[PDB]
């Protein structure tokens, strides 16, 4: 029931140093938490990097190292490579089980940052005839992958009624696209007037909102 | 050459049961602690449990000990994961791993889908276009099982097409969107049709996507 | 002799 917390996302550049951290809800991370680090590359390619706080898995390059920093466990990558762009999960041991943190999306800049173009689609008349209403927010051609999409209905923050899907990273220009779909019954859709998706991304100075009035 | 070869899985109804296997070659299986983890969209990586070489310590995250069971047969170099009374939230890719200082060797993954859905064709709805770049698409909603294929203008339109991974909805059905960007000055003069095929339901639909 | 586990 302990929660292990990691940074959602970090950005570095090739050749630089980046440190990822791992926090425990129980108190300071200690050596008896035997911190482990696992890398997830695309195609669900998992690589164990570190176990028991400090120990490299055999064959892991020396540029990956483990430590404790203050009250947290840490993974440091020196001389970051674009191949190191991946998700990094830490796991802490609590006497008789591991708990993974939520993972950190690491960007190792392959190119200039690209803000998403944002488009919103109201439900079609045809879908309304079937008794449901889906509102689709499209974020096109952005990098890094980290992005926040928030739905507001009549200026009310939405929770629990949307799902997101994301493309594989483009092999030629390194960008992603993402859909966020707000799905309501036709009856619930008609209870409200303004539908908006608000998008946050490191390439945007301020959040971008696309909206429409039903 | 170390191989953790997984088998089993597939579709299970809510309340059902499944046993997954992981056969290990290239290492001395009887020397290794083994572990099961699962990966699901929006749910990160979750550690399920682990087992010692001699099976006399089997550790579980407490929330999963009631309906997951880990075992091994060293004579057949095989690790097993049993799941009972499964729920839709147990849909995931399940991975076996072996410990060497950390999580050193990994299986290729086993998909377990938990859904009570019947085979059903999608409804196809237009995402109508409404700057110099216009986005349009179609929403391919409420089908089962995977997959659907989507093309644009019978395959003549490929530049700028993004067909997203399907999401499994709380209903147990899948939904997917396919989008394309085109010049805004081209709306109306050019026709855009998305072609959708769902073989399990013998569904083939062509949907013209109009500006308004 | 056994392979070292991921925790102590
Ligand atoms: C770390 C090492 O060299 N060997 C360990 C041993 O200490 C014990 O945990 C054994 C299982 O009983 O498996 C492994």
């Amino acid at each position: 029931q302990a929660v292990v917390t990691q940074e959602s996302a970090l950005t570095t550049s090739p050749g630089e140093t980046v440190t990822l951290t791992c926090r425990s809800s129980t108190g300071a991370v200690i050596t008896s938490n035997y911190a482990n680090w696992v890398q997830e590359k695309p195609d669900h390619l998992f690589t164990g990097l570190i176990g028991r706080t400090y120990n490299r898995v055999p064959g892991v390059p020396a540029r990956f190292s483990g430590s404790l920093i203050g009250d947290k466990a840490a993974l440091t990558i020196t001389g970051a490579q674009t191949e190191d762009e991946a998700i990094y999960f830490c796991a802490l041991w609590y006497s008789n089980h591991f708990v993974f943190g939520g993972g950190t999306k690491l960007t190792v800049l392959k190119r200039t940052v690209a803000a998403p173009s944002v488009f919103i689609f109201p439900p079609s008349d045809e879908q309304l005839k079937s008794g449901t209403a889906s509102v689709v927010c499209l974020l096109n051609n952005f990098y890094p992958r980290e992005a926040k999409v928030q739905w507001k209905v009549d200026n009310a923050l939405q929770s629990g009624n949307s799902q997101e899907s994301v493309t594989e990273q483009d092999s030629k220009d390194s960008t992603y696209s993402l859909s966020s779909t707000l799905t309501l019954s036709k009856a619930d859709y008609e209870k409200h007037k303004v539908y908006a998706c608000e998008v946050t991304h490191q390439g945007l100075s301020s959040p971008v909102t696309k909206s429409f009035n039903r | 050459e170390v191989k953790l070869h997984q088998s089993g899985g597939g579709l299970v109804q809510p309340g059902g049961f499944l046993k997954i296997s992981c056969v290990v070659s290239g290492i001395d299986f009887s020397r290794y602690w083994m572990s099961w983890v699962r990966r699901a969209p929006g749910k990160g990586l979750e550690w399920i449990g682990e087992i010692t070489p001699d099976s006399n310590t089997i550790n579980y995250v407490p929330s999963l000990k009631d309906n997951f069971g880990i075992s091994r047969d060293n004579a057949k170099n095989t690790l097993f994961l049993q799941m009972t009374k499964v729920r839709s939230e147990d849909t995931a890719l399940y991975f076996c791993a072996s410990y060497y200082e950390g999580f050193a060797y990994w299986g290729q993954g086993t998909l377990v889908t938990v859904s009570a859905a019947s085979t059903k064709g999608p409804s196809v709805f237009p995402l109508a276009p409404s700057g110099g770049t216009a986005a349009l698409g179609c929403l391919v909603k409420d089908y089962f099982p995977e997959p659907v294929t989507v093309s644009w203008n019978s395959g003549a339109l490929t530049s700028g097409v993004h067909t997203f991974p399907a999401v499994l909805q709380s209903s147990g059905l899948y939904s997917l969107s396919s989008v394309v960007t085109v010049p805004s000055s081209s709306l109306g003069t050019q026709t855009y049709i998305c072609n959708v095929n769902h073989k399990p339901s013998n569904t083939k639909v062509d949907k013209k996507v109009e500006p308004k | 002799s056994t392979a070292p586990p991921a925790h102590g």
